[PDB]
């Protein structure tokens, strides 16, 4: 009441924004900011005095530059590239047929957080995250099992060490933070799609050599492995090629699980198909069996992406409805865009 | 700037903005957008500007207070001439042909593959009839230990040449701060590139009519940004044509026509046995064997001289790269 | 001044224009700017005194084996320090570049700085990461100021390290940042060979390896003396664990052949550990003395490597 | 609030306190001293200047280069402050506190124990170095499978009895800007030394040791520093490093610190890695957890799985749980992972052998 | 006068930005050439007047802020933009009579319709380029489509220092993916990467990876996840990378549109278009100026007529004839 | 430098020698006879090695041989730390060259200041090719140098970039290879000189014993035969010892000798 019409004055008028850097023991707390200015605050208020702590910003007197107060401020990249937020709509209803994959995943996805008794009932502790791959180039159909797992926690998508390869590291660092940001908003779930580090070889702007390359994911792993962490921030990862990753990944996390992604089989063709087709009326003549019948070794993007050509001429004319004379024949486009291209 | 009445923000020559409420009696008229304006001793108050100006740096002549070398000793580059030739003289002497033409004058000329340079004395050369700027500037020499400087002479350099124009201005070699950098220690050249680019800003108030020639040279085109060649800024491409049998026979008449000559010297022979690997430099070659006259106590340079500079410069076949076909 | 700035003064004030062309440290207060005396000397924290210590703390006299090529040595630091004289007679110049090296060991970390307990001359050591360098031509400003302290205080004695770190140049571009730095080592050169002061204070260079450098190093301003030191052999290597074991008892037989003999690629400092877990067991064994076969078991203890399995044969 | 009202209350004493020592800035280090009266101090701020003490501060009690509190009125000595650098990325090295301690161990006997008579054996009787040392040795080389690397220094946190041991990550080592971490190899070790003898272990220690060379072009240039760099803080005499060191690589190369450990360090020791026993502890590592079976029987399982690190194994007793929680098994069976095991070995056996025994050749 | 000019000296005076206000009624504001500040209210102006990232006038007394200004961010973005590439308009292009009949569909039904997209059922199209020769109006078809719908203009890196211009150091594309919700609808784009020199094989692959990848990260934060709709990105090559597009197409996730060669078509109607301002008489031959023109590039169309009208500038003639233009129709085709 | 005389106490080579001379003295005194000619007087000069040495003695021979005004550049500092900008100190150094003039200039090293910005990186590397803009530019004018001589010698002439490597920057071609023998003979009687010993003495022993050498290198060996020789503490030493000495000596340090070959 009165202290805030108090201290006011000792406030007043303005106050800085200073830097805070490095504590004398007895709670002086010398500081570098702008510039290179240093202080001596023991003060009594808002603080907290332990958790500031160095490696951070404070706000300083003008007469004479002590900390009365101090902030949390981002913003910044680091908190902008792990949100926001976002669950889209899509379920693990969508993709069937697989389900003895998902359903791998199921207590994966499940025991944490929901469901977490008969983790802690049989004491085994299992946390150990998962991994994932498959052919040819999936991992939004697991992203159709990520999509349902933004029912459950919070969670961040990543692709790639791109941000390291950017320049001469610079470390993991960036890594590091969102790899410790994830600690900040634990429990959480973070994913990296397709690692390319080493099966991708070149690199954008400057990056060398390898080495640096290699220990940037291997200290990825290092950080992670880790000494000693229980931060969770369930840990997904998938690449689609197995060959490249050094195969001492699997053995400290995730050990029990790389999802293996089958190619669609005919009738799994048939349970995707209609789900698209669900919401674009067919013609009279237009039927799903026999098209993906007779094609073979397909994917779920194209059986997905099959339906757009329709879009296009149907829409061309503004029409509400399909046409199997188009969708057979404008699938040849896409017959042709998978035949030559 | 001016935000709004009867106040404004402005920078001091050390560089920060500040808001100030102007002198009463001149509010707008002279104060214009941009220019340098006397801040008050104490309050920094906003009062006037200067006439514009004495200016601060160069600034120009170099032609009347020397030096200025002869172009036409030089027959050699004329097809790399014709570009500077409708380039530059017709440009500034006729901005109303332009709106006949219904074409708007682009700014852009490149120069590029020293050795053999040309370039820097190429720009000596319309200094002769031309009468207008000529600033000698590097990307480097500008350099300061102070980032707000670069305005302080490129935003000056733009107020100083469209209010003294008719004027020209050459950059030597702007090749230097095309470099893609990052860390905050450049971040002072960050800002004199972000001057390049508040140069690239306010140069293109030039368009339109009065007045500039936008000419630039680079031995090495690899950093120059895509900004930087940006349409409107270089749209006229000049490298290097090496010399040959015309430019040799006009480089070998060109340089003997001085120094003493001999019935001795048939230079047809040289327009082939030399010329097929330079080149080069030629002209201080075509200077080397006279420069080999000063071994004697000699008038007129022999033809052991002569092979003398071509067996001093250059070898060689060679190669093992180079030797594979 | 200290805040980058410069002024125009009527003539100090107080000394006056009696020294100097511009030196350093002039005192001056504030808006006063006169010039009251000039205060020696130079600068700077550990940039200025590498590393000053009063000498080793033991003499080379307890290691041997590697006697004649260091008795060849301590004469290109003694005989500046005192046998000079004898080329003041013939009219020679004493040896300024000089080099040591092979891997560990050897020994030269402890041996090249032994030396200076017998040099009495102050002592400075440099190595590759004082070459390392934050902003550029502080190094080449060390080295520069290093030879000011070193002819400042000459006689006085430098000995440096990790050539191999600067090196190499590369030498084509692009880049190296030591590149740079090689200029101090140049400038290093330009003072041993296109300047005469460097004649004093006699400096020595050393690397686990003369692999790739500079390879023009090679005149008496550059590096000079090559020494090769190969292996500890018997003589040392039963000598000098025995001069590191003569701090420890021992069970009053011990062959130091068996060693000796056995001994192939052992290290000089391997044979310094070889008494440690030899020792070690001896801890744990509760015993009082240490005895050869407690010894000998010591040898294959260390190395080499397995432990795999033995059988086939047993 | 109480605590916030009693917060704002004593700035009365702290303004009142404020005014002296508040002008203490700016830390500063001193240059050289004539004579008895004379100083000159230099700081970053560029402000150097030649100036005297406040009476409190006593000549022979100051260093040179000496970070120093003044008053910048007078440029007075007030009080001189030890610590120079480094920000946060020490903290982040530097670490407290224990967990994981003994008895985590997976069976491993007198391959923990040569190394535990290296480290906590002389950290708890230092003494028993009076009569007998001689020297507890130098340090140490650890590589193997992952199973189980930095829990044994986990090991060592728990069982730390002392002072808080300082990890080291090593990607941090690597930096732009040549010569960043050249500076905290470096510095970090007296700031280790300000722990007197509390120990050091560093992680990656391949990666960032790296070796040899090639011809060009580097590249490695800066990083051939920290190598020999820290062979130089190695060729440091002192301590050398009253920490000892213990180190865990993969890779016998990098060779130079490989064959630099020969010319100072000592016990090369190995990894533990399976063995056909101590798996057993690696399943006993699972005995108190869950409720076992009557009928489960460990050595039945232990016989069936060659190479197993405790890795995998640590989850293939616990991928029972997997699918016993799936199909509602209430304990699990022996034959219930077992068939998953088999399985969990083989389909994971068949694209990985993880063949530790090639990683290091 | 005086007043002012008595107030003014003991303090001076600044203009501050505003990157947050607290609770307290204080504001988060940097004194730009120093370090920040952080200050109160400020009595006239309330907090929610103003928004963090505004330009206020600092004070000079009590450090507070006087008034208020407007600040701009995207002026320096989108001037960088439109650095590179002016739109024009349909009417100043031709030629592309078959892809516009295709790109329109693209672009204006998720600005108008999207009501109906659900009546199909489909989701906006993630994307869309046009390949062929390197070559002419496809980033004019880029803006000027943007420029049809109003629907603002970005594209990729960058060169250096619009990067750290905005943020510090990231991934990157995140703060690029967060300007367009700022401004929607947007139109992102490649520039340019059209050329068959960059490729390398490997050099110029991870380069263009991470080119490849700004699409892809960018469909996997359109797509993928986050929201919503009227983003887009577009894309142009020659070959190679159009069948390294296949490695990133097996139909995920794109629109596949062929950029074609001129033809004599546009070559009368798009010289016609840039006959507008040049001052040249009604008996010029449209056969001969076209057909005297196969191959080339639209570039020739620029330079048909400038080198032509550089000899009659030369030559001073107020408009020009035929012979001059079919003098340039050699000269810019006496290179190739 | 001491001489002058170290004119002749650089052993060879008159080519080296004699065309120096002529390449800068003449310039000075005579400007007539290159304008009797005709001829433009070369601004400056290039050495270059190390095939052989003496780059750096034979510049520091001449700088006191030559006299007149010669001012010399210590190429190490100019990256002057913080903001690297110091290419302007060569026109502040080379505005008292003008000032001063004549004044000579000798510059080794510029090959580490001859940076390519080949395939660029980093920072240092930037600083670098902008202070080599303005040598350029200084040679690029603008302006008339002549009365300034530029002297240039360094470790290779490759990197230095073409700019550099033409005429104006670089005016002419000098450098030293491996001396002869029969220069080599004369390379110890400056060696020989200044060592006083017994009488007994064949010049050519050494000479064709020790092979393929340097002046520096058969010098300081020489004299550290002597330093070898007089470890027996006896003073006078007859060339025995030197034909043991300093051929079993280089033949330690012909073994660094490896690599020493470098393009021109």
């Amino acid at each position: 009441e009165e202290e805030r019409s108090k201290v006011d004055d000792l406030r007043g008028t303005p106050m800085s924004v200073g830097t805070l850097e490095e504590i004398i023991d007895d709670n002086h707390a010398i500081v570098s900011t702008s510039v290179g200015s240093e202080h001596y605050v023991s003060i009594l208020s808002f603080v907290d005095k332990d958790l500031l702590e160095p490696g951070c910003s404070v706000l300083l007197n003008h007469k004479v530059h002590a900390v009365i107060g101090v902030l949390m401020d981002d913003t910044d990249p680091l908190v902008t590239v792990m949100k926001v937020e976002k669950a889209p709509q899509e379920t693990y209803a969508d993709i069937g047929g697989l389900d003895n994959q998902i359903q791998e995943i199921k207590e994966s996805v499940e025991l944490p957080l929901t469901h977490p008794e008969y983790y802690e009932e049989m004491g085994i502790k299992p946390p150990k995250g998962v991994i994932l791959y498959g052919p040819p180039g999936t991992g939004k159909t697991l992203l159709a099992k990520a999509v349902a797992n933004q029912t459950s926690a919070t969670f961040l998508r990543v692709v790639g060490s791109e941000l390291i390869q950017k320049y001469l590291g610079d470390g993991p660092k960036l890594v590091r933070e969102l790899f410790r940001v994830a600690e900040e908003h634990a429990p959480s779930i973070v994913f990296i799609d397709e690692i390319d580090a080493i099966g991708t070889k070149r690199y954008d702007s400057n990056s060398g050599g390898e080495r640096e390359i290699q220990r940037t994911m291997l200290e990825l792993l290092n950080q992670l492995d880790g000494f000693d962490s229980r931060g969770d921030v369930k840990v997904i990862m998938a690449t689609n090629r197995i060959e490249t990753l050094d195969p001492a990944l699997i053995r400290p996390g995730r050990i029990d699980r790389k999802i293996e992604f089958p190619l669609p089989d005919e009738k799994t063709k048939k349970r995707i198909f209609q789900i698209h087709t669900s919401r674009m009326t067919l013609a009279d003549d237009v039927t799903l069996d026999d098209l993906i019948m007779a094609k073979d070794d397909l994917s779920g993007a194209d059986i997905k992406a099959i339906c757009t050509e329709a879009g296009l001429m149907a829409l061309r004319e503004r029409r509400m409805k399909v046409t199997n004379e188009d969708f057979k024949k404008s699938k040849e486009n896409v017959l042709y865009k998978k035949q030559e291209g | 700037e001016a935000v709004d009445q009867n106040t404004a923000i402005v920078g001091s020559t050390t560089g920060s903005n500040y808001y100030v409420r102007i002198l009463s009696t001149i509010d707008r008229e002279l104060l214009k957008p941009n220019a340098s304006v006397a801040l008050h001793k104490h309050s920094n108050a906003l009062v006037d500007v200067l006439p514009p100006e004495a200016d601060s740096s160069i600034m120009m002549l170099t032609s009347d207070q020397k030096p200025d070398v002869m172009y036409a000793d030089i027959g050699g580059m004329d097809i790399q001439k014709q570009e500077v030739r409708e380039a530059v003289e017709l440009p500034l002497t006729h901005f109303e042909l332009y709106k006949q033409i219904g074409i708007d004058p682009p700014r852009g000329v490149l120069m590029y593959g020293p050795p053999g340079c040309g370039k820097t004395m190429l720009a000596k050369a319309v200094a002769h009839h031309t009468t207008a700027a000529f600033i000698r500037v590097v990307g480097s020499e500008f350099v300061q230990k102070y980032l707000g400087e670069g305005p302080r002479m490129v935003r000056d350099v733009f107020r100083l040449a469209k209010e003294n124009a008719p004027a020209i201005i050459f950059i030597d070699e702007i090749d230097a701060i095309a470099t893609k950098r990052f860390d905050a220690q450049t971040g002072a050249d960050r800002e004199v590139q972000r001057i390049l680019l508040e140069l690239l800003n306010q140069m293109d108030g030039f368009d339109q009519n009065v007045n500039v020639k936008v000419i630039m040279a680079t031995n090495r085109a690899d950093t120059l940004d895509p900004a930087l060649l940006r349409p409107g800024r270089l749209d006229r491409k000049i490298e290097f044509p090496l010399p040959d049998r015309r430019q040799k026979r006009l480089i070998f008449s060109t340089i003997t026509s001085k120094m003493n000559l001999s019935e001795e010297v048939d230079l047809e022979d040289y327009v082939a046995r030399p010329d097929k690997i330079s080149g080069a430099d030629i002209n201080s070659i075509c200077q080397e064997s006279g420069m080999l006259a000063v071994r004697e106590n000699r008038y007129i340079v022999l033809a052991k001289d002569f092979e003398k500079a071509y067996k001093t410069v250059i070898k060689k076949d060679e190669q093992e790269h180079e030797f594979y076909k | 001044t200290s805040t980058r700035q410069t002024y125009f003064l009527p003539v100090i004030g107080l000394v006056d224009a009696e020294k100097l062309k511009p030196g350093d440290l002039v005192g001056v207060n504030k808006d006063s700017y006169l010039i009251l005396e000039t205060l020696p000397t130079e600068y700077d924290s550990r940039v200025k005194a590498m590393e000053v210590d009063e000498r080793p703390t033991e003499q080379y006299s307890d290691i041997g084996g590697l006697d004649k090529q260091i008795q060849e040595l301590v004469e290109a630091i003694v005989l500046p320090m005192n046998h000079k004289e004898k080329f003041e007679n013939l009219g020679i110049q004493p040896p300024k570049g000089v080099l040591m090296y092979g891997p560990p060991g050897t020994g030269k970390t402890l041996l090249a700085r032994a030396c200076a307990a017998q040099t009495k001359a102050t002592f400075l050591k440099l190595a590759g990461p004082q070459l390392v360098q934050m902003f550029i031509g502080d190094g080449a400003k060390l080295v520069r100021d290093a030879f000011a302290l070193a002819k400042e205080k000459a006689p006085s004695i430098i000995f440096i390290d990790e050539l191999d770190a600067i090196g190499t140049k590369r030498f084509d571009s692009e880049k190296a940042g030591d590149r740079e730095v090689q200029r101090t080592m140049l400038e290093l050169l330009n003072q041993l060979d296109g300047f005469q002061p460097n004649t004093q204070v006699k400096v020595i260079a050393a690397t686990n390896r003369v692999d790739i450098l500079d390879p023009a190093l090679l005149r008496s301003g550059r590096l000079d003396r090559k020494i090769e030191f190969p292996m500890p052999n018997e003589e040392a290597r039963a000598r000098i664990m025995q001069i590191h074991s003569r701090k420890m008892n021992v069970s009053p037989d011990v062959n130091y052949e068996e060693l000796a003999r056995c001994t192939d690629d052992f290290n000089g400092a391997q044979c310094k550990a070889v008494c440690v877990e030899a020792g070690m067991i001896a801890l744990r064994r509760g015993a009082t003395e240490l005895t050869h076969e407690d010894y000998m078991e010591g040898i294959l203890e260390v190395q080499a490597k397995k432990k795999a399995n033995l059988q086939y044969y047993a | 609030a109480p605590p916030a009202l009693w917060d704002l209350a004593a700035d009365k004493q702290t303004l009142q306190s404020e005014q002296p020592l508040q002008v203490a800035r700016c830390t500063k280090i001193i240059n050289a001293d004539s004579e008895d009266p004379k100083y000159i101090i230099n700081v970053k701020q560029f402000a150097k200047f030649v100036v005297d003490l406040s009476d409190q501060v006593a000549p022979t009690d100051i260093e040179e280069g000496m970070r120093v509190g003044v008053d910048r009125n007078k440029y007075q000595i007030h009080i001189p402050l030890p610590p120079k650098i480094d920000p946060t990325v020490t903290m982040m090295q530097v670490e407290e506190k224990p967990d994981v301690t003994y008895s985590d161990v997976g069976g491993c006997k007198e391959q923990i124990e040569k190394l535990r008579e290296v480290v906590e054996t002389p950290l708890l009787h230092p003494e028993r170095f009076v009569n007998l040392g001689i020297e507890p040795p130098k340090g140490v080389l650890l590589f193997g499978p992952p199973g189980t690397g930095k829990t044994l220094c986990a090991r060592a946190v728990a069982n730390r009895t002392d002072a808080c041991f300082i990890r080291v990550i090593g990607s941090e080592l690597v930096q732009k800007y040549v010569g960043e971490g050249a500076r905290m190899v470096r510095e970090l070790f007296e700031m280790a030394r300000t722990k007197k003898a509390c120990l050091i272990f560093f992680d990656e220690i391949d990666a960032i040791g790296g070796a040899r060379f090639d011809d060009g072009a580097g590249g490695d240039n800066e990083v051939q520093r920290t190598m020999l760099e820290l062979i130089n803080q190695l060729d440091g005499f002192d301590p050398r490093g009253n920490i000892k060191v213990l180190m865990a690589t993969n890779r016998p190369d990098t060779l130079d610190p490989a064959l630099m450990r020969p010319g100072r360090l000592d016990r090369k020791i190995e990894f533990s890695l399976p063995d056909l026993e101590g798996r057993t502890h690696i399943f006993k590592i699972h005995a108190r957890s869950m409720s076992v079976e009557r009928d489960i029987r460990f050595e039945l399982l232990a016989r069936l799985c060659p190479n197993s690190t405790g890795a995998e194994i640590r989850s293939v007793c616990t991928e029972a749980g997997m699918f016993a929680i799936r199909a509602r098994r209430k304990i699990a069976t022996e034959k219930d992972f077992l068939e998953a095991v088999n399985k969990v070995i083989k389909s994971y056996a068949k694209f990985s052998a993880t063949p530790r025994y090639m990683t290091y050749n | 006068l005086r007043e002012e000019l008595q107030l003014l000296q003991e303090q001076g005076s600044y203009v501050g930005e505003v990157v947050r206000a607290m609770d307290k009624k204080k504001v988060l504001v940097k004194v730009h050439p120093e370090g920040k500040f952080v200050v109160d209210v400020d009595k006239n102006i309330d907090i929610n007047d103003v928004t963090p990232n505004c330009r206020v006038a600092l004070r000079n007394d009590s450090y507070t802020l006087h008034k208020i200004l407007p600040n701009k961010v995207d002026p320096l973005v989108s001037l960088m933009m439109v650095e590179k590439v002016p739109d024009s308009t349909y009417e100043m292009i031709g030629g592309l009579d078959k892809q516009i009949k295709e790109i329109k569909e693209v672009i204006e039904l998720p600005v108008k319709h999207p009501e109906l997209f659900e009546a199909l059922g489909i989701a906006q199209p993630k994307g869309v380029l046009l390949y062929g020769p390197p070559g002419t109006g496809k980033t004019l078809l880029a803006r000027a489509v943007a420029h049809h719908t109003d629907c603002t203009f970005i594209r990729v890196s960058g060169s250096e220092l619009v990067q750290k211009f905005i943020g510090e150091g990231a991934r990157m594309v995140r703060e690029l993916f967060v300007m367009a919700r700022e401004h929607a609808p947007s139109i992102i784009f490649m520039d340019e990467i059209d050329s068959i020199g960059s490729s390398r094989l490997e050099g110029g692959s991870g380069g263009d990876s991470e080119v490849q990848r700004t699409m892809l990260e960018l469909l996997n934060q359109l797509d993928g996840f986050e929201a919503t709709k009227n983003i887009k990105v577009i894309m142009a090559t020659n070959r190679i990378d159009i069948l390294d597009s296949a490695l990133l197409r097996p139909g995920r996730i794109d629109r596949k549109i062929e950029f074609p060669p001129p033809n004599e078509e546009a070559r009368l109607d798009i010289l016609k278009i840039h006959s507008r301002k040049m001052n040249l008489t009604r008996g010029i031959n449209l056969r001969k100026i076209a057909e005297l023109m196969p191959g080339a590039s639209g570039a020739e169309v620029k330079g048909v007529c400038t080198e032509a009208g550089m000899y009659a500038l030369r030559e001073r003639r107020v408009h020009v004839t035929q012979e001059d233009f079919e003098m340039a129709v050699a000269k810019v085709m006496q290179k190739d | 430098d001491p001489g002058n005389v170290s004119y002749s106490e650089i052993g060879g080579l008159s080519e080296q020698i004699r065309e120096l001379r002529e390449v800068i003295e003449l310039p000075l005194t005579n400007p007539e006879l290159f304008q009797r000619v005709g001829i433009i007087p070369p601004k400056g000069c290039l050495l270059y090695g190390p095939p052989g040495t003496g780059k750096t003695l034979l510049a520091r021979a001449v700088a006191s041989q030559l006299d007149c005004n010669f001012l010399k550049v210590v190429s190490s500092s100019i990256v002057d730390k913080y903001i690297g900008e110091s290419a302007r100190l060569i026109r502040e150094m080379f505005n008292y060259a003008r000032d001063h003039q004549p004044c000579i200039i000798f510059m080794d090293e510029i090959d580490a200041i001859g940076g390519r910005r080949f395939s660029e990186g980093t920072s240092a590397d930037r600083e670098i090719q902008r202070t080599l803009m303005e040598l350029l530019n200084q040679m690029d004018g603008f302006d008339t140098l002549h009365r300034v001589k530029m002297i240039m010698a360094t470790n290779r002439p490759d990197t230095l970039d073409p700019a550099l490597l033409r005429p104006g920057r670089l005016d002419r071609k000098i450098h030293i290879d491996l001396p002869n023998e029969q220069a080599r003979l004369d390379i110890l009687k400056i060696h020989a000189g200044p060592i006083t010993k017994h009488g007994e003495i064949d010049y050519e022993a050494i000479v064709k014993l020790s092979d393929g050498f340097n002046g520096a290198d058969l010098r300081n060996v020489c004299t550290e035969a002597g330093m070898f020789a007089i470890r027996a503490d006896h003073d006078f030493v007859v060339q025995e010892d030197f034909m043991k000495a300093v051929r079993k000596v280089a033949d330690s340090k012909k073994l660094e000798s490896k690599l020493d070959y470098k393009p021109v």
